[PDB]
């Protein structure tokens, strides 16, 4: 999971 | 403020390809000369300008069979259909002309681009 | 010996989401209490262990309407359906418990994982 | 395009  | 799962789109496509291999929920047969290819209309529209035009048409959207132009090569179509479902393109010296002509007909601009660049490098 | 187009899977998913917004080729309505959500069976199966089980069932595969357990929260389902079609999860303090419970029911293991990690950080 |  990432900060887009 | 959303978070994003990097591999999600790839995982979705892998499962759509598994559905295609098992012939689950396929709703169209694409006829290319003597050959038949089962697929999902939604995936075909998502990958191709030609299928997007065909399946948004109020009459053609309900067809279970679509016949392509007799000039279209079945192997070229097979390679492009595999690309649609996997992001992988089996581009070879022996098939590049057929792949490029099929990609132009199917309106798959990124495939056309690369076929052009690969031919230009060989001349 | 294939070449691969990096953005292909993301581009496919973006077009599947465009089809959902325009209600093109949607073949199921998911009923969550008083709310209705139209979707593509193939995308639902590709994202969820629950829908994969439902739509491979020889009887349920032909249903146009699926009713979820009355304990399932419509907002939680909406957030997860948006995630299925975009890879983006609108996870907030006010909705995290509902999102996690819905993801457990839908069998969306990666979403469950992250909800667990976000709750653990707050305790 | 890349070599996967
Ligand atoms: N709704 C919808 C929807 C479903 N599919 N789809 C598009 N499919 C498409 C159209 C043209 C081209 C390609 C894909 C690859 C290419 O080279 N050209 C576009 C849009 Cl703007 N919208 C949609
Ligand atoms: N054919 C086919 C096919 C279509 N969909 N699909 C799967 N869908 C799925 C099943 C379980 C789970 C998820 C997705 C996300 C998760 O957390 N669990 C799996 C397989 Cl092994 N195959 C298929
Ligand atoms: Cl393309
Ligand atoms: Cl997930």
């Amino acid at each position: 999971w990432v900060i887009p | 403020s959303c978070i994003q799962f990097t591999r999600h789109a790839s995982d979705v496509l892998l499962n759509l390809n598994r559905l295609r291999s098992r012939d689950i929920l396929t709703d169209v047969v694409i006829v290319v000369s003597r050959e038949q290819f089962r697929a999902h209309k939604t995936v075909l529209m998502a990958c191709s300008g030609l299928f997007y035009s065909i399946f948004t048409d109020q009459l053609k959207c309900n067809l279970s069979v679509i016949n392509l132009d007799p000039e279209i090569n079945p192997e070229g179509f097979c390679i492009l259909l595999d690309f649609m479902y996997t992001s992988r393109l089996n581009l070879r010296e022996g098939n590049i002309m057929a792949v490029m002509a099929t990609a132009m007909y199917l309106q798959m601009e990124h495939v056309v681009d690369t076929c052009r660049k690969f031919i230009k490098a060989s001349e």
